C-alpha cells in the first residue's frame, strides 16, 4: 500500500513567537489532522489543535523565542486512526 | 444540548456537493462538512452526532445535523442500515469519501446532494446509475448552528 503518515515536515516561516509549519500530504484522502506542540522536554502539557484536511500548513503562535519545540501532525484517514502515523520534527525559534 | 468540550472530531474538510434551492440555479460547490462525536451535557450517557455544513466563502451559509442514539433507531429502520449507532460515523465518513473521489467518467457514480426548501434542508448521497438514484444515506438538517 501507500503510507498514511504526512512526509517532510519543515518550518517554513517563523517568527519570534509564531511558526509556520508544511507537510507534504499523504496520498489517502485525509479526513483532519491533529498537531501537537510542546516544549522540548518541559514541564507544561503538550498543546493540541485540529486542522481540516485540505489544509497541508498550519500556523502555531504563543511561542516563547529561542525555545526549542517539539512538533507532530497526525493525519487521520480510512486506515489511520486519530492518533496514529505520526511526523515529528524539532525546531529552535 | 451538545457538550463541545467533550466533542471528538472524525472529519474536517470540503466535500463537493450538488446544491439546489427553489429559486436559485443548481451550483456545485464544494462545502466544508465537520463530524463530531460526543455526549450531551445534560447526560453523559445520551450519544450523539453532529455534523455541520458551512462555506468559508459565505458566513450565511450554515446547515447542522444531531442525531441522538434514540434518533438513530428511526433512522437505521427507515433507510434499511445495518450497524449500529457507534460504526455509523465511520460509514457516513466512507460514503462522503467517495463523493470527494468520484471521477468525471464514473458510471455508476457517487454523487452528494443538499436540498434547500424553506425551514428545512434534506442532505443526500446516491449513488446514480442506469436505472434510478440509489440512496446510500438521507439526512435532515436545520438551518442554523
Amino acid at each position: 500500500s501507500v503510507s498514511s503518515v504526512p512526509t517532510k515536515l519543515e518550518v517554513v516561516a517563523a517568527t519570534p513567537t509564531s511558526l509556520l509549519i508544511s507537510w507534504d500530504a499523504p496520498a489517502v484522502t485525509v479526513y483532519l489532522y491533529v498537531i501537537t506542540y510542546g516544549e522540548t522536554g518541559g514541564n507544561s502539557p503538550v498543546q493540541e489543535f485540529e486542522v481540516p484536511g485540505s489544509k497541508s500548513t498550519a500556523t502555531i503562535s504563543g511561542l516563547k523565542p529561542g525555545v526549542d519545540y517539539t512538533i507532530t501532525v497526525y493525519a487521520s484517514s480510512k486506515h489511520s486512526s486519530r492518533y496514529a502515523s505520526p511526523i515529528s520534527i524539532n525546531y529552535r525559534t | 444540548g451538545f457538550d463541545l468540550s467533550t466533542a471528538t472530531t472524525l472529519f474536517w474538510r470540503p466535500v463537493p456537493v450538488h446544491v439546489k434551492q427553489q429559486d436559485r440555479e443548481d451550483v456545485l460547490e464544494e462545502l466544508t462538512f465537520r463530524i463530531l462525536t460526543g455526549v450531551a451535557k445534560q447526560n453523559h450517557n445520551l450519544r450523539i452526532l453532529r455534523i455541520h455544513i458551512s462555506s468559508d466563502s459565505d458566513l450565511f451559509f450554515l446547515h447542522t445535523l444531531e442525531v441522538s442514539e434514540e434518533d438513530f433507531q428511526s433512522l437505521k429502520n427507515d433507510q434499511g442500515i445495518l450497524v449500529d449507532f457507534a460504526s455509523f460515523p465511520g460509514k457516513i465518513i466512507s460514503l462522503l469519501e467517495k463523493c470527494i473521489l468520484a471521477q468525471p467518467g464514473d458510471s455508476p457514480r457517487f454523487q452528494a446532494v443538499l436540498t434547500i426548501r424553506g425551514g428545512e434542508s434534506v442532505f443526500k448521497i446516491v449513488e446514480i446509475n442506469d436505472f434510478k438514484q440509489l440512496p446510500h444515506i438521507t439526512l435532515a438538517f436545520r438551518p442554523g448552528n
